[PDB]
RNA sequence: ACUCUGGUUUCUCUUCAGAUCGCAUAAAUCUUUCGCCUUUUACUAAAGAUUUCCGUGGAGAGGAACAACUCUGAGUC
């Protein structure tokens, strides 16, 4: 690779890219042997696939590397960012507290040799959170039940789709929180201008069955 | 209050400067006049 | 807990609804350096007199160093001068003590 | 104002002299009251001083002198015509002081400043004993006289006690440090002059004198002058100096002649206007207008003691009458800077000083144009004069008679050797005088010597400049982004040209060190990098002290490494050198260029060496400087001393080398007392390959520094934390937390504050003035030198328990993690091999 | 006009005796080492903000030095850190201790002690021996290497040359009152100068701008703390373009002819804006 | 191993540019010497006992003792230094010959496929299609023609293009041994010189970075000198007798449009521009496509340059208040003729490039005879082909070019992009929009 | 010791702002981000650029008031 494109002033690092969302201790070890690997397989890749049939643009892709230097690798898999971490390498006062990551096994040692962490991708969140905003967009004459019905099947799949990462990610809670408080003040304003002191819970919590809007939420809401 | 009360004088209510706090109230009623002065003029004119 | 919080700074480091008043959430001054937390007074020696605080309780908060100090090394003819002012001082104190509360 | 440049054909008339001084504020109040002395034009505001030595926005701004700043003018004379002074004033910095080295070798004279109030100082200390140490004339200040007068108010009697105890001091620091008959200082004796550099208010006795005749008789000044200077005593009925003391009351001649005069005048103008009643003036014969005395007590006072004391004529007399002219004085220069002698025809020729002789400048100063584009070398002019236009060849520090390559060939441009104006009006300069050579400073670094092309084939330059302070902090520099590397690295080089004290090195690891002396030094060559040099944003890293290695026990078994060809192998043992050697010979005591019988005789008399071991061949690291000293002890009886004759430079590159490289971290090694034990090798020239000593004998030096017991070392820095008494006992906590130890603690004569002389270690000590200062709440201020260097505790490779990465080991560990951190960082393995 | 006032050092002596109480004793700069507003001012223009200091938004977002990615050199497995490089560090050297410094200001390094004593006594003479200055070495030495003049021999001195200043008290009464004076605060250090406005003497200014009121509530270090961030938000931005052509809009008003001139009393002029305003 | 002269000469370890030898077998240049420095401790570690000197590149003969070359590896010296005099220069203008690099690769004099930065490729496409003129690879190659013109202390100017000049000689010297170049110090030295203007940083214009780096070349050689007139100026110099008119803004009526006549406002008055480079703008892009609606191509004849003769003398037009006349007529034509198309401009909002044709033929013209029926006596070899042509590709903000050069005498018509080095016919040239065309008069 | 030297308080008027206009410190609008977010009054909090606003200095002009007392330098004094 450096006989193909020489790296003299070490800028293959400049412009390289990590997941911001992973912590700083554990995203990616931007090591300078580390970046040439990675930068030289990309290369390899890019000119193994003619660049007419198809093409490989690294500023829209990602790679992670596992070393002496780098203990971790990140995939983003079916969006949903998981870094996976062997125990053999790090303890880190390792222990059995939250949901968030798996525990994986060898067929031969039947021990927990590496834990993967994971979490909703960046793009997923994204995505969520425009549905969220188209959903509260068509709210000009919609019915409220439909209004709150399209939450639900939202917040569902969502739920249904990734809740352990749902759980692990911090960032996602407090924005399906946010979006939730969003669609609960405007169910409020369409009931009356003003905003209500208290807003009693119970009108947005009865089933239909029983007369309500009964909106399924992750939230904690103390009645 | 903490320095007026920071001995002998009692933790009471007698603190006397209110030089510190007149000069501020004076600085925001200074920035604020021009606001009033202008509505106080648009409504002594005849275009409200 | 002091090195535990060396520990996590160091970590840090690298790893409308109206309000009456202000709130005691925005207080920097916690620094667990116990150097950087207790910083000594600077009483100049014996000249560090702050404004609000109480003249007589200051003298009284005083560490008393210089004053020890300058009383050990002042000469006789320098104590007994020393005494005399103090004693005018005394009287004086008693002489306005008498007017309050009379 | 053409007779500045008459005055500089006069060799005679000249006085170079560089300033020294405990803080940059003393010298360079002193330097801007010359300059409005000289210069009518510019007047120092109220507010603020001019401080016209502060060339810098960052010594403006953050208050403390940065870069040298080589500016005075003609001056008059009392008894004398006007000389042209030409001084170079120095920042008051003990890390910064490394500059003034550079001044050393700008001037053959030191007009040393002592603050009254302060007394002596590590920084003046320091600096009187280099001066010492370089052979040049001193002239003590006594500066800030108006702080006894005014900030402490002591009596007259008690500030000229103190006076007298601040000159006993000095004199008594020059005559330990050095035995010249020459080391009497005094105002009898002339090396002297009270300068408060405030108000304008400088004199000696000779100026109180003179000042004394002119108001009033014909007295001679010189007589009186002698007899008022001392505590001889003056008899009013005989009316006399009396030694005797006759007079029951009466006070000493300087106190009752020379300070009392100047305490009543003070006291007169501080205490009231009434005081300094216009009664008062005329008495002192002066009559200031009325817009005068309605300005403020400072500048009121002032402007009365500007009036009063003339223009600063006993500096200029006292200067004259001790600092010799540049045609007297490059004699010993010319003995000292010179590594080629002054007994060759050019150097005799330059003792001469020969304006029309051959042309040798020696320029170590290094200044930036305003643009920041290019440079210009600030230098002496030792012999010959020096034309715009004239090409000459500027042999570097590193030039030698072995390659002429060394040197390149250059044009001189505008010559701008007048600086109070900074002007670029000078064509040519004559011998002795200062010359700010334009267009050469691509060619060379620092401390290079420019000579005529063709005049002279065999001029060489002269020595390489050294300091007295040793950089040990030391700090990686990284760009942004790498898209504009060389760009900063072009400032890095503008770096390394502007300040000779800092050091940048293009480490294995990628990583560029920059190492200096102090932390405020790198901040300032950072702000300089940054602001002037490159204007890219620069990402640093954490401080870190270059650590040396060292030894305890002796090795083992010895270790011998096998040359390639037939397997020609050298044995040798390794032994920590006797204690307190090390300093000595980094203190230039003993050279390698000695005579064998000399060295021989140092090491029976001193240290007790064996006469056969100091026969023997003698390395002492690089440049003869290096602690880590190496001994041929290989036994005559073996047939090898021709091949080890034949083979001397090999092992001695070798071994220089390896100090220079060591096994632990690559670093320094220090105090490690090599002995060549022995050498087999075939006598064929074939088989004494150059390239297959060298490697053999690094490895030797490694296995042996694993075999004896290793140790790191860490650079512990001299400070002398003054305070107020209340915080001296905080200030040892201080020391407490940082790991200091307190070396002494004294109070200061005649002030109410208090010194503590701490050694504190170099890897605690980034901060340690911070957290003094802030601690005492703004009060204690310190200052920190390295001193020297002590051996940390634990073994660097003894397999310990790793550190966690954000947390300070225990003291057994420390030795083991330094050097696993530092073998990392500089990019060599890691892991320490017993068998490598 | 009352506009400039030229007053005597006496006047100055006693109102700083009255003074004493309102005004600290503080006489050197070094006091506010790390609290004047150059501190504040690369403070603010940072993140990080001192103990003593108060807490500021970024004036950025900073993303790019928010968290850094490892890199070769940055990693913490090299990076010793014997002591915490805290925020004093920072501001003290900000070029040095801190990585893409940008926009900062500078700080002044250091000023000579202030060695002055404070008089305690007015009967005893100004030009004293205090006790608190340390005691010098009043040592004999007989040796004489210092140089000495003839005995007796020369130095004929004319009686009409006396000591310059005589028959003129060496310490009077105002010495010690002037060089009291000499190292006050800005007010009283300067003998006659200008006035300035009664709404723009902040008294209590002094006050907040001291290290700490030490040994107070929490409270208390909130408020001195928000009341430094407005201080040092009003300090920095402080410039004026109002090149003004002086007309005084008042003054026009009080010559136009539908209002008059009088005097009256202070508690008049309140009573009747009271009744205009209502 | 490997040849990195390409790269700016410096230190390896001392980061100075004084006394730097190079590692002959390591590769690694550094400025110490063969004994107790850098360059002893990296012989001593990287066993390699022959190292090039700075300047005379003399191979250590022995690890430390001297400094002797051996003729037989001369290859690369003749590559670091290049020596083809104007004899060598004839037989380095006769390209027909096979001139296979130390390599094998393609010569290709002056239109090398040399590696070009990843920004501002723009820049490097101008340099080399400026290279590719057999006259500029000649000039370049008198160094001490070069070095007979004094550089001023004061600009950097100089050794800029110095450095410049030195790496354009050895690119198309026949020595070279790698067809990619690195730009790496070129780069460097046009962003320092021209004050950071077309930096490699970011993409730039191409005609705004030929301008510069034509200001540039005439300050290298004009000067304070008696030869006031540049070589590279006066190769391409030019002048134009635009007899321009300040002719009456349009909202003046009849009445004040006689007023003005007769007050001489719209009188011709000769401009006597330099014009360095001829610009050419393109006419008004279709905004309907009327033929195809998918693409309307509205190819622009070759006479529309030509068109500058008359038509540019009727430009009646400007942006301030005043319509200006330009009236522009063309006096002299430089024998080097630099058409910029200039498609990029800048509308309201955005800036956007005309896509029409260029639809340019590659034969003989006859602009400078239409400009100045006279002037053909003075211009015989009116008959200029079309040199070397850049065209951009992609889209404005992202975009890349792409150029063909044909050598002087062979005519090889060849692209001059790397992958496609030898591309004669002209596969569509003129379909796409021609940044710049470069011709001769010959 | 000799001749000329000649006001400062003030009131307004018209300009220019250098100078921390001011050793004090507000407010409004606009602009970019941050908490945004429920529409404006608004905000939160910083940056950027204006404006008003309290004030001030320089300089010039015109009357009143001490205009006759000179201050003061120059005038070899
Ligand atoms: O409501 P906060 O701001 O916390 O302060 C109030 C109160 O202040 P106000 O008078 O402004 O309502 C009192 O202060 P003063 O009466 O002294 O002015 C009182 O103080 P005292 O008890 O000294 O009278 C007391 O403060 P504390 O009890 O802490 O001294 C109390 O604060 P809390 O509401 O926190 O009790």
């Amino acid at each position: 690779y450096l006989t193909e494109h020489p790296d003299p002033n070490n800028e293959n690092i400049v412009g390289y890219n990590n997941k911001k969302c992973w912590p700083r201790d554990a995203r990616m070890r931007l090591m300078k042997h580390d970046v040439n690997l990675g930068r030289a397989v990309f290369w390899d890749i890019k000119n193994r696939l003619p660049r007419s049939v198809t093409t490989v643009q690294w500023e829209n892709s990602f790679v992670s590397v596992y070393s002496k230097d780098n203990p971790n690798l990140l995939f983003n898999m079916c969006g949903f960012e998981c870094r996976i971490l062997p125990k053999c390498r790090t303890s880190y006062e390792e222990f059995t507290h939250k949901d968030g990551v798996w525990n994986l096994q060898n067929e031969v040692t039947k021990e927990r040799t590496a834990q993967c962490f994971l979490r909703v991708d960046d793009e997923s969140m994204q995505r969520f959170h425009n549905r969220v905003r188209q959903i509260l967009m068509a709210s000009g004459s919609t019915t409220f039940t439909k209004i709150v019905n399209k939450w639900n099947t939202a917040l569902i799949g969502l739920m249904t789709y990734f809740r352990e990462a749902v759980v692990n990610t911090q960032e996602l809670l407090d924005l399906l929180v946010k979006c939730e408080n969003k669609i609960q003040t405007r169910i409020k304003i369409g009931l009356n201008s003003k905003m209500p002191s208290r807003f009693p819970p119970v009108v947005f919590y009865t089933p239909k069955e029983l007369g309500g809007l009964g909106m399924l939420s992750m939230g904690h809401v103390l009645i | 209050y903490y320095r007026f009360n920071t001995g002998p004088v009692g933790k009471g209510p007698g603190c006397g400067f209110w030089a510190a706090g007149w000069r501020v109230w004076l600085f925001f009623m200074r920035g604020i006049t021009p606001l009033l002065e202008r509505w106080l003029g648009n409504l002594l004119a005849r275009q409200f | 807990k002091d090195k535990s919080k060396e520990l996590h700074a160091i970590k840090e480091r690298y790893l409308r609804k109206f309000v009456f008043e202000w709130d005691a959430s925005e207080d920097t001054s916690i620094d667990y350096n116990p150097l950087y937390k207790e910083r000594h007074q600077v009483q100049l020696l014996g000249r560090g007199f702050i404004a609000g605080i109480d003249l007589k309780q200051q003298k009284r908060e005083q560490s008393r160093f210089y004053g020890d100090l300058m009383e050990k090394r002042r000469t006789l003819e320098e104590k007994e001068q020393e005494e005399a002012r103090l004693r005018k001082l005394r009287k004086k104190e008693a002489k306005q003590r008498w007017d309050d509360r009379h | 104002m053409d007779f500045l440049a008459d005055l500089m054909d006069n060799s005679e008339l000249i006085r170079n002299v560089t300033l020294c001084g405990h803080l940059h504020h003393g010298k360079t109040c002193f330097v801007d009251c010359l300059i409005e002395q000289t210069h009518p034009e510019i007047r120092k505001r109220y507010d603020q001083d001019l401080c016209y030595t502060d060339i810098l926005f960052t010594e403006q701004e953050r208050g403390v002198g940065i870069k040298s700043t080589p500016v005075t003018v003609v001056l008059p004379d009392t008894k004398g015509k006007s000389y042209l002074f030409n001084i170079m004033d120095t920042p008051g910095h003990v890390n910064f002081s490394d500059e003034v080295t550079a001044g050393l070798r700008i001037s053959d004279g030191v007009v040393l400043f002592i603050d009254a109030a302060e007394g002596v100082m590590l920084n003046t200390e320091r600096l009187i004993k280099h001066a010492v140490q370089e052979r040049l004339a001193v002239t003590v200040c006594i500066n800030k006289i108006d702080r006894l007068i005014l900030e402490l108010k002591l009596p007259p009697t008690d500030a000229y006690y103190k006076l007298r105890h601040i000159v006993d001091e000095v004199n008594g620091l020059i005559s330990m440090y050095s035995t010249d008959e020459n080391l009497i200082l005094s105002p009898l004796l002339g090396n002297v002059c009270f300068s408060s550099s405030q108000y304008s208010i400088c004199f000696t006795l000779g100026s109180f004198a003179k000042i004394y005749a002119d108001t009033f008789g014909d007295i001679n000044y010189q007589e009186f002058a002698k007899r008022l200077w001392g505590d001889i005593y003056f008899n009013p009925k005989t009316r006399k100096f009396t030694k005797k003391a006759p007079t029951s009351s009466s006070q000493r001649s300087f106190v009752e002649f020379i300070l009392e005069p100047l305490y009543k005048i003070l006291a007169q103008v501080v205490g009231d206007v009434d005081t300094s009643l216009p009664r008062t003036l005329d008495e002192l014969g002066i009559h200031l207008t009325k817009e005068e005395l309605k300005l403020n007590i400072r500048p009121l006072l002032r402007l009365v003691c500007k009036k009063f004391f003339g223009e600063f004529t006993g500096f200029v007399d006292m200067c004259v009458q001790h600092i010799p002219s540049p045609k007297v004085g490059a004699k010993p220069k010319i003995e000292h800077t010179y590594t080629g002698g002054v007994d060759s025809d050019l150097g005799e020729a330059m003792s001469d000083c020969d304006p029309d002789g051959p042309l040798m400048c020696h320029t170590t100063k290094m200044y930036s144009t305003d643009d920041g584009v290019q440079f210009h070398a600030f230098g002496r002019v030792l012999s010959g004069t020096i034309h715009a236009g004239q090409p000459v060849k500027v042999l570097g520090e590193n030039y030698t008679l072995e390659d002429e390559e060394d040197s390149q060939i250059c044009t001189v441009g505008r010559l701008w050797i007048s600086v109070a104006r900074y002007h670029i009006e000078v064509n040519r300069v004559p011998a002795g005088n200062w010359v700010l050579i334009e267009g050469v400073d691509q060619p060379i670094v620092k401390t290079a010597t420019i000579t005529e092309p063709r005049g002279n084939e065999e001029a060489q330059i002269f020595r390489p400049l050294k300091f007295n302070t040793t950089s040990v902090i030391k700090i990686a520099v990284e760009p942004v982004n790498p898209s504009e590397l060389p760009k900063m690295l072009d400032g890095l080089r503008k770096v390394n040209k502007s300040y000779p004290s800092l050091t940048t090195k293009v480490e294995e690891s990628g990583e560029h060190v920059i190492l200096g002396t102090g932390e405020l030094y790198l901040d300032c060559v950072m702000h300089d990098l940054r602001k002037m040099y490159s204007e890219i944003d620069i990402k640093v890293a954490d401080p870190v002290v270059t650590f040396c290695e060292t030894v305890v026990e002796t090795s083992s078994l010895k270790c011998f490494a096998e040359t390639p060809n037939k397997k020609n192998k050298i044995t040798m043992i390794a032994e920590p050198l006797e204690k307190g050697l090390a300093e000595d010979i980094e203190n230039e005591v003993v050279q390698i260029t000695w005579n064998r019988k000399k060295l021989g005789e140092f090491f029976q008399t001193k240290y007790d060496w064996d006469l056969l071991a100091a026969r023997s061949i003698w390395a002492f690291g690089p440049d003869a400087t290096g602690p880590n000293i190496l001994v041929d002890d290989t036994l005559p009886s073996e047939v090898d001393k021709a091949l080890l004759g034949s083979v001397k430079d090999s092992i001695v590159q070798g071994f220089q080398w390896g100090t220079r490289e060591g096994p632990l971290c690559d670093e320094l090694i220090r105090n490690v007392k090599f002995k060549i034990l022995d050498a087999v090798v075939a006598q064929e020239p074939l088989h004494r390959g150059g390239g297959q000593i060298i490697p053999t004998a690094r490895r030797v030096v490694y296995s042996a520094f694993l075999m004896a017991t290793p140790r790191l070392m860490e650079p512990y820095y001299f400070v002398e934390v003054q305070a107020p008494a209340d915080c001296v006992s905080a200030v040892y906590t201080v020391l407490a937390r940082r790991r200091g130890h307190v070396t002494q603690d004294a109070p200061i004569p005649g002030s109410p504050l208090y010194t503590i002389k701490a050694f504190i270690p170099a890897i605690d000590s980034f901060g340690f003035e911070t957290d003094l200062r802030t601690h005492t709440q703004g009060q204690a201020f310190s200052l920190s030198v390295f001193h020297h260097w002590q051996i940390v505790p634990g073994d660097p490779l003894d397999k310990s328990i790793v550190i966690r990465p954000l947390e300070p080991q225990p003291a057994p560990h420390l030795a083991r993690e330094f050097m696993i951190k530092t073998r990392r960082r500089k990019g060599l393995s890691e892991d320490v091999s017993i068998s490598k | 006009t009352y506009q400039r006032w030229q007053f005597t050092l006496p006047m100055m002596s006693t109102l700083y005796r009255l003074a004493n109480q309102l005004l600290t004793d503080l006489v050197d700069d070094n006091y506010f080492y790390l609290f004047d507003l150059k501190a504040f001012f690369t403070s603010k223009a940072l993140n990080m903000a001192i103990p003593g200091g108060p807490k500021f938004e970024p004036l950025v977002r900073d993303i790019n030095l928010q968290d850094e990615d490892w890199n070769e050199f940055n990693d913490i497995n090299k990076i010793i850190i014997r002591q915490p490089i805290r925020t004093e560090y920072k501001i003290a050297f900000p070029y040095l201790y801190n990585n893409l410094p940008h926009h900062v200001h500078l700080t002044w390094y250091h000023t000579p002690n202030v060695v002055f004593i404070k008089t305690e006594d007015p009967d005893l003479p100004a030009f004293y021996f205090d006790p608190l200055i340390n005691p010098i070495s009043h040592r004999h030495s007989v040796k004489s290497q210092e140089p000495l003049p003839d005995d007796d021999e020369e130095f004929e001195l004319p009686e009409f040359v006396e000591p310059f200043l005589k028959d003129t008290p060496l310490y009077t009464d105002n010495t010690a009152n002037g060089i009291a004076l000499l190292w006050a605060p800005r007010p009283f250090n300067l003998r006659s100068g200008r006035t300035r406005r009664a709404l723009d003497i902040p008294l209590v200014k002094n006050w907040y701008r001291e290290h700490c009121p030490a040994g107070q509530p929490v409270k208390v270090r909130v408020s001195y703390q928000k009341l430094l961030k407005y201080y040092v938000l009003n300090a920095l931005k402080h410039r004026p373009p109002k090149a003004q052509k002086k007309r005084y809009l008042f003054r026009s008003f009080k010559a136009t002819k539908f209002f008059q001139s009088t005097k009256l009393d202070w508690v008049e002029v309140g009573l009747q804006v009271c009744r205009q305003g209502y | 191993s490997v040849l990195d002269f390409d790269f700016e000469k410096l230190c390896s370890i001392s980061l100075s540019h004084i006394n730097a030898y190079a590692c002959l077998v390591c590769g690694k240049y550094f400025q110490g010497r063969g004994l107790k420095s850098h360059a002893y401790i990296h012989s001593v570690q990287f066993s390699h006992h022959v190292f090039l000197n700075l300047h005379t590149l003399k191979f250590y003969c022995l690890p430390d003792n001297y400094e002797i070359i051996d003729s037989s590896l001369e290859d690369i010296t003749y590559v670091l230094k290049p020596t083809f005099t104007k004899q060598q220069i004839a037989n380095l203008d006769k390209q027909a010959k096979l001139s296979r690099a130390y390599d094998g690769t393609t010569y290709l004099p002056g239109i090398v496929g040399l590696n070009n930065i990843k920004a501002n490729d723009y820049a490097n496409a101008v340099l080399q299609a400026l290279s590719n003129v057999p006259p500029l690879r000649n000039y370049f190659l008198e160094e001490d023609n070069y070095k007979n013109i004094k550089r001023p202390p004061g600009d950097i100017m100089f050794l800029l293009v110095q450095r410049f000049g030195e790496l354009m000689r050895k690119l198309w010297n026949p020595r070279n041994f790698k067809a990619h170049v690195s730009p790496h110090e070129m780069l460097q030295a046009v962003v320092l010189c021209s004050k950071k203007t077309f930096q490699i940083t970011k993409q730039g214009d191409g005609v705004d970075f030929l301008s510069w780096f034509l200001n540039a070349l005439h300050s290298a050689l004009g000067g304070t000198k008696k030869k006031k007139k540049t070589i590279v100026t006066d190769v391409f110099q030019g002048s134009m007798r635009i007899f321009t008119k300040k002719l009456p803004h349009p909202d003046l009526p009849a009445e004040e449009k006689e007023q003005l006549l007769h007050n001489d406002e719209y009188q011709e008055t000769m401009v006597e521009s330099t014009f360095m480079y001829l610009t050419l703008d393109l006419p008004t892009a279709p905004l309907y496509k009327d033929e195809k609606e998918q693409l309307i191509i509205p190819q622009v004849p070759l006479f529309n340059i030509l068109a500058k003769f008359n038509g540019i003398t009727e430009k009646e037009y400007k942006t301030y208040k005043e319509n200006f006349l330009k009236r522009f007529q063309l006096t002299k034509l430089p024998p080097y003729l630099i058409f910029c198309i200039k498609r990029f401009t800048k509308n309201n909002f955005f800036v956007e490039k005309n896509p029409t044709i260029v639809n340019f033929p590659i034969t003989n013209v006859d602009l400078r005879e239409y400009l100045s029926e006279e002037v053909q006596a003075v211009h015989k070899n009116t008959t200029y082909d079309l040199i070397a042509n850049i065209v951009h590709d992609g889209k404005p903000s992202e975009g890349s070019y792409r150029i063909h050069v044909l050598h002087h005498g062979t005519g090889k018509w060849y692209e001059l992009q790397d992958l496609q080095v030898t591309d004669i016919l002209p596969q569509m040239i003129t379909l796409s929009e021609a940044y710049i065309q470069i011709w001769k008069r010959r």
